[PDB]
């Protein structure tokens, strides 16, 4: 796989989003992963619905937080809207799929990489965008502003967000936390050290859908 | 899993 990997420079990210003041970030990146591989698979890039999930996974929490792996198969064995038929807002309310139409993409599945393994999580991101967690409770990544992050931090991972690309001595990852954290809304999260956790947990829990 | 801002 090349040293250099960025999937919005192939037009397959969509802008930041703000998950707000509710613990919907599962959700936020189950959809990143979704709008990359149907950008990859039909050459479209459109929004997809957060909300959707939030209101209809009833796996996962709510607001009070979730499971990407369980929003991704939704999408799978259920489908997902449009964001703009669904948009978001912040708050969970009833499931409303039904109410608005057929689905506007379906995925054939959903796969997990190999955890704590680095080379498995670039070569997942060299194909495509991937959801995965870290430890997002510590003053370090809270108030990161730019650069590359190393720390410190835990491997307690607590904050869903997703990989969309990598470079020599990072993994870049798109935040749902708005465009004014870190680098643009994204964070460059050193990798390459002794490290099979991975900086804050990184390589702890990782999926991708599958499609078509 | 998973932190709001």
């Amino acid at each position: 796989i090349p040293e250099y990997v960025d999937w919005r420079q192939k037009g397959a990210v969509t802008p930041v989003k703000n998950q707000g003041s509710c613990g919907s970030c599962w959700a936020f990146s189950a959809v990143v992963t979704i709008e990359g591989i149907i950008k990859i698979r039909t050459g479209n890039l459109n929004q997809y619905s957060e909300q959707e999930l939030l209101d209809c996974d009833r796996r996962s929490y709510g607001c009070n937080g979730g499971y990407p792996w369980s929003a991704l198969q939704l999408v799978a064995q259920y489908g997902i809207h449009y964001r703009n038929t669904y948009p978001y807002e912040g708050v969970q309310r009833y499931c409303r799929s039904r109410e608005k139409g057929p689905y506007a993409a379906k995925t054939d599945g959903v796969r997990q990489v190999q955890p704590y393994n680095e080379g498995a999580l670039l070569y997942s991101i060299a194909n495509q965008p991937v959801s995965v967690v870290l430890e997002a409770a510590g003053k370090d990544f809270q108030l990161y502003r730019g650069g590359i992050f190393v720390g410190p931090c835990g491997n307690k991972v607590d904050h869903a967000v997703a990989a969309v690309g990598y470079g020599p001595n990072y993994i870049l990852i798109k935040n749902s936390w708005g465009t004014g954290w870190g680098e643009n809304g994204y964070i460059r999260i050193k990798r390459g050290t002794g490290n099979s956790y991975g900086v804050c947990g990184l390589y702890t829990s990782s999926f991708y859908p599958v499609k078509n | 899993g998973g932190l709001s801002l």
